[PDB]
C-alpha cells in the first residue's frame, strides 16, 4: 500500500480531483504548486515504508534486531576474557599479593595467585586480563611492567601466549546464529534432541534416530562415522553415556553402528580451468556421502552420475563405472554403501 | 563462587583478596547462609558460608571441592556479603 | 469542508474550496494508509504483511488462507523453548481451536489427546499431531482422540 | 591537506550579493464577489500597487490570533472595538495604532497615516494614506 | 528527524520547492494556499513517532500488550476472592441461607452455607468475598 | 517437462560455445520426479552441439516416455 502510492500517481490523483476550467499542465500555476506540495506528500510514504522495514528487521542494521533477540531470548555476547601466567624474576623472599596490578602497553593485567619469589612452588601465578577483547590474546615472551612499584621484582614475563581473550559479539554474527537457532527445533525429549545430543560427541559425524524401535520408551540411535563408516565401540560407548547424562528419566537408549559397502568409483572428466583433480575427488566425496546417507534400496548409477556432475569442478564426465558396470547395486538389510577408491582421469 | 555469584548476576572481583574488599563487612556472630568467609592475610581460599557452621569451598590443588567445619579454621579474619 | 475552516471568511470562492477538497481527500487516503500499516503490525491483524513474518521465523512455504499462515506462526512462536505438559496441551489447543486434555499412561508410556474437533479439519489436526510428534519426545507415543 | 580552523565548511561563508527587493507580484484579486480573477484560462497576475492593494486588503479583512496558521503579527484587532467597547477618543486612537502597526510588517510599505476620523451615527470614517517603494 | 521537522520547517521547504515568480511571504494566495495541510503533517509526524514506541513489547501499554502475550500465550492472572469463616450469634433457631450478604465497612461478603443459630452443626459457616482483591483479607 | 525446461532455458542462457550433453543429462536428472533415465537424445544424437555465431539455441520438441 504505501509502495503502492507513488509520486507520479498522488499528483496526477490531486490534478484530477480539481474540477476547474484553468489549465494543468507543464508550466502552470496549479501544477507547479501541487508538484511542490506532493513531493513533501510522498515523502511520508517513503518514511512510512522505511518504518516498517526496520519493524521487521528485515536489513541494514535496523536498531531493532536487539529487542526482537531480546523478545526471543537470544543474548549477546562481550567475549570471554583472556588468561594465562606469567613468571616473576627477583629477589628472594618477595611475596606478591594476590590482585598486584601489571600491564603490558595500554593493556592492565592483574595477578592471580599469591606468589613468592624463589620458593619451592616456583616463580609462576596465573594472570587474567582485565577487560574483554582479542587485543589480550597476548604472544609468548613479553615483558609486564607493574603498575604499582613493589620492592625485591625486577622482571617479570610469561613463558607462553596468553589464549581466551574474545571481542564482544558482533551484531552480524548475532542475526547469524538467530537465523540458526530458528531453523534448530529444540524441544524436551524430541527426536531432534536426540540428533543433537548425538552430534556434540566427537566420532560421530552423522545421526539417525528410530522411536519406538523396541515397543514404548525405546529409542535406537543410528550414528555414522566419518565418510558414512561404522563408528568403534569406544566412540559408541561415549555417545551413549552422553545422551543417557542427556536423555529423559525413563526412556532406554540402544545404540547401534552401520555395516559398509565396498564400491570402486571411476571417471573420465574433463576439468573447468582453475579447478584440480583433488578438489573434484573431495567434493564427490562430500556429495556421495551426503546421497548414501538419504538413500534407501538399491544405489543408482544415475543419480550417481548426476551428482558427479553437478559437482564443482567437472566440465564433463565419461566412463563411469559403479564396481565396474553401469547397473544398480542392490542395497541389503544393515548395509550401507562405503566410498574406498576414486580413481579419475582428466 | 565467582562462578555460583555470575548465575545470580552478582559480578564479583576475580581475586578473593580483591573480593575481601567488596560488599558489607560481616561478623562471625552475623554469619548467615551465602557469606563469604576469608581467613589468612593472603585469601588463598574463600569459602562460602552455608549456616550451621560448614561451608564450601575449594581447599587446594590436591584437594577436592567438600564442605568444612567453621569452627576448624582458627584463622577467621573478616566476612562480606554482597547478596 | 475540513481544511476550509482554518482560512478566513474570503476564502469562501468555489476555487479555493475545489483547491481545499482536493487535499483534504489526500489527507483521508494518508491516515487511513497509516491506519492499516500499523494494523499490520500485529499477527492476527495483519493480512498482506504476514509474509514478512516468514522472513523472521524461517517458515518458507507457501499458504492460501491468511488463517492457516497465522496459526503456523503461533506454532513457531509457541513451541519454541518449554516443551511440557500444559504448554504443548495449549499449543494443540490453539491449533484445534479448543480446550485439549492430555491423559498420559507411563506404564505404557503413551500420551493421549482429548479434545473437541467441531472446527479442526482432519487434515490440520494430522500438521498439528505431526508438529507435536517433532516437538513431543521420541520414546512416548502419541494417540490423536477428537471428540466431535 | 591543509585545515579549516573555521566552523562549517568554505561554501558557508559565500555571501550572495544583496540587491533591491524583487518586483512585487500577486495574483489579482475581485472586491465586490471576493474571487480571484481568471484570464484566459489561467490566473492573472498583477504588478507592483494592485498587488499591495490585493495584500492591504486581505491583511485587514483577518482577525489577529483567530486562525493557528498565522504567526502573532499577522491580522488586525479592529474587532475588538466594535460595540463601543472604550469610549469614543480612546476608539480613534486605537483604531489608528491597530492599522499602522498592522500595515507596517510588510517589508514594501514605508509609512501609514491614518489622517480623519468621524462619528456619524453608527459608522466610523477614517483616511489612510500608505508610502512605497514604488 | 521527526522532533525536527516541525510546521515551520515544512512551510519554507515546500515553499522553496515551488517555481513560481509571484511573492511568497505571509498573507499571500500561495501562503494561503500551501498552509493548512503543511500543519496536518506536523501532527501526523507525532502520531508516527509514537507507533514504534506501542509496537514493542517493552512498552505496549495495557491492551496491546494483551494481544502481544496472548501471541506468546501467556494471559494476565486475575485476582481470586478472599475466603473466610464467620459466627453468628443470637436467638435460637434463626435460619440463615446460601447467598445471604454480609457487610464490614464498605466491603461485602456472601454465605456459602446453610446454617442455623443454636443447632448441633455450630454457628459457623464460610464466608467469600463479593470481589477479588488484597483489600479483602480482614483480620479478626 | 516444466521443471526440465526452466533448468534448460536456464542453462542455455549461461553457456557459450557448444553445447554439452553430460549437464544435459545432469540438469534432467536433476530435475526433481527424475527417478532414472536413459536414452537421451538431442536432436537426433547424443554428440555435443555446436552454436554459431549470432546463434542461442530453443527448446522446440520434447519427446518424454514412461
Amino acid at each position: 500500500m504505501y509502495s503502492d502510492q507513488t509520486y507520479e500517481v498522488i499528483k496526477n490523483r490531486t490534478l484530477e480531483n480539481i474540477n476547474l476550467d484553468i489549465y494543468k499542465g507543464e508550466g502552470s500555476f496549479l501544477n507547479n504548486m501541487v508538484s511542490g506540495n506532493n513531493l513533501e506528500l510522498s515523502k511520508i510514504y517513503l518514511e512510512l515504508s522505511k518504518m516498517h522495514k526496520m519493524a521487521f528487521i528485515q536489513d541494514t542494521y535496523n536498531q531493532f534486531l536487539d529487542k526482537r533477540v531480546n523478545e526471543f531470548g537470544v543474548y549477546r555476547k562481550l567475549g570471554t576474557e583472556s588468561n594465562g601466567e606469567v613468571e616473576f624474576i627477583g629477589e628472594k623472599g618477595t611475596v606478591i599479593n594476590n590482585g598486584t596490578i601489571i600491564s603490558y602497553r595500554d593493556l592492565l593485567f592483574v595477578v592471580i595467585k599469591d606468589v613468592t619469589i624463589g620458593s619451592e612452588e616456583g616463580d609462576n601465578s596465573p594472570v587474567q586480563a582485565l577487560e574483554v577483547g582479542k587485543k589480550y590474546n597476548l604472544p609468548t615472551n613479553c615483558e609486564f611492567k607493574l603498575v604499582d612499584n613493589i620492592s625485591g621484582v625486577t622482571k617479570i614475563t610469561n613463558t607462553r601466549s596468553f589464549e581466551g581473550g574474545t571481542d564482544i559479539e558482533t551484531d552480524e554474527e548475532l542475526k547469524e546464529r538467530f537465523y540458526k537457532i530458528q531453523r534448530n527445533q529444540a524441544t524436551s525429549g524430541n527426536k531432534a534432541h536426540y540428533e543433537e545430543w548425538a552430534l556434540e560427541v566427537d566420532g560421530v559425524y552423522n545421526v539417525k534416530v528410530y522411536p519406538r524401535w523396541d515397543g514404548p520408551g525405546t529409542v535406537k540411535v543410528l550414528i555414522f562415522g566419518k565418510n558414512n563408516q561404522a563408528v568403534d565401540t569406544e566412540t559408541i560407548e561415549r555417545c551413549q553415556q552422553h545422551i543417557d547424562e542427556e536423555k529423559p528419566i525413563g526412556p532406554t537408549i540402544t545404540v547401534v553402528t552401520p555395516l559398509p559397502i565396498e564400491i570402486s568409483i571411476s571417471a573420465v572428466m574433463k576439468l573447468e580451468d582453475g579447478y584440480t583433480l583433488d578438489n573434484v575427488k573431495e567434493s564427490f566425496l562430500e556429495s556421495i556421502n551426503t546421497y548414501f546417507r538419504d538413500i534407501r534400496g538399491e544405489i543408482i548409477y544415475t543419480k550417481v552420475m548426476g551428482i558427479l556432475i553437478n559437482t564443482t569442478g567437472v566440465h564433463d564426465l565419461s566412463n563411469l563405472l559403479i564396481n565396474g558396470s553401469t547397473d544398480n547395486i542392490t542395497i541389503n538389510e544393515d548395509k550401507i554403501p562405503s566410498v574406498t577408491t576414486v580413481n579419475f582421469s582428466e | 563462587m565467582v562462578y555460583c555469584f555470575k548465575k545470580v548476576n552478582v559480578s564479583l572481583p576475580r581475586t578473593s583478596n580483591q573480593q575481601s574488599k567488596k560488599g558489607k563487612k560481616v561478623e562471625q556472630k552475623n554469619l548467615q547462609a551465602g557469606d563469604l568467609v576469608f581467613f589468612h592475610n593472603p585469601v588463598s581460599h574463600v569459602g562460602l558460608y552455608i549456616g550451621n557452621g560448614e561451608f564450601l569451598h575449594a581447599p587446594q590443588k590436591g584437594d577436592v571441592v567438600k564442605i568444612s567445619k567453621l569452627s576448624s579454621r582458627r584463622d577467621f579474619n573478616t566476612a562480606r556479603r554482597v547478596l | 469542508m475540513k481544511l476550509i475552516d482554518k482560512l478566513p471568511s474570503f476564502d469562501r470562492n468555489y476555487i479555493v474550496e475545489e483547491i481545499q477538497g482536493a487535499y483534504d481527500t489526500e489527507l483521508n487516503i494518508l491516515k487511513e494508509d497509516i491506519d492499516d500499516t500499523f494494523n499490520q503490525l500485529f499477527v492476527d491483524t495483519a493480512t498482506w504483511g504476514l509474509d514478512m513474518w516468514e522472513d523472521i521465523l524461517c517458515i518458507e512455504k507457501k499458504e492460501l488462507d491468511f488463517d492457516t499462515r497465522r496459526s503456523n506462526i503461533k506454532a513457531k512462536m509457541r513451541s519454541r523453548g518449554t516443551s511440557t505438559i500444559e504448554v504443548i496441551k495449549s499449543i494443540c489447543e490453539a491449533y484445534t481451536k479448543s480446550e485439549t486434555d492430555i491423559k498420559v499412561y507411563s506404564d505404557e508410556f503413551t500420551f493421549v489427546l482429548s479434545f473437541i474437533a467441531n472446527n479442526c479439519d482432519y487434515k490440520t489436526l494430522l500438521d498439528c499431531s505431526d508438529m507435536i510428534e517433532r516437538v513431543k519426545p521420541a520414546h512416548l507415543l502419541h494417540y490423536l482422540e477428537p471428540i466431535i | 591537506s591543509t585545515i579549516f580552523p573555521f566552523i562549517g565548511v568554505p561554501e558557508d561563508y559565500i555571501l550572495p550579493k544583496t540587491e533591491e527587493l524583487p518586483i512585487f507580484r500577486e495574483v489579482a484579486w475581485d472586491f465586490e464577489k471576493d474571487e480571484p480573477i481568471l484570464e484566459k484560462g489561467d490566473f492573472k497576475i498583477i504588478e507592483k500597487k494592485e498587488a499591495l492593494k490585493v495584500w492591504i486588503y486581505k491583511c485587514i479583512k483577518t482577525n489577529r490570533y483567530e486562525h493557528e496558521i498565522y504567526s502573532l503579527e499577522y491580522g488586525t484587532e479592529l474587532s475588538e472595538l466594535i460595540g463601543q467597547k472604550y469610549t469614543k477618543g480612546l476608539t480613534e486612537s486605537e483604531a489608528s495604532r491597530f492599522i499602522k502597526e498592522a500595515l507596517l510588517i510588510n517589508p514594501y510599505i514605508l509609512e501609514v497615516n491614518v489622517k480623519s476620523a468621524n462619528f456619524n451615527r453608527d459608522i466610523l470614517s477614517a483616511n489612510v494614506k500608505v508610502s512605497t517603494i514604488y
